[PDB]
């Protein structure tokens, strides 16, 4: 029972730690991708505008 | 068509989260398994 409890605690901590590392790294990356998407969308529209 | 698409897109995110859940649960199970295996490897085969 104690082993299972310690294991659950250990796993719980591991998940919390691993997630925090990923999150801190991830947050900066999503913004860059979205910015590029919007920029490409605008560029395409501009191109479609000059053609018309 | 647009409404059937938004309804299908809603139905798709559920499976997308269901996969995200399985991936995390696996990560914890492995993490816990490693700690247990290391402990058990003191002797205690089960």
């Amino acid at each position: 029972v104690v082993m299972g409890g310690i294991a659950m605690m250990t796993a719980g901590a591991g998940g919390v730690i691993g997630g925090a590392i990923v999150l801190d790294k991830s947050l900066s990356a999503r913004e860059k991708l979205y910015r590029d998407r919007s920029q490409l969308n605008s560029e395409v529209l501009v191109a479609s505008q000059i053609g018309s | 068509v647009l409404e059937q698409l938004n309804r299908d897109i809603d139905g798709i995110n559920a499976a997308i989260d269901g996969a995200i859940a399985g991936i995390v649960v696996g990560g914890l199970l492995v993490i816990g398994g490693a700690i247990v295996t290391a402990i058990g490897a003191v002797a205690s085969t089960p």
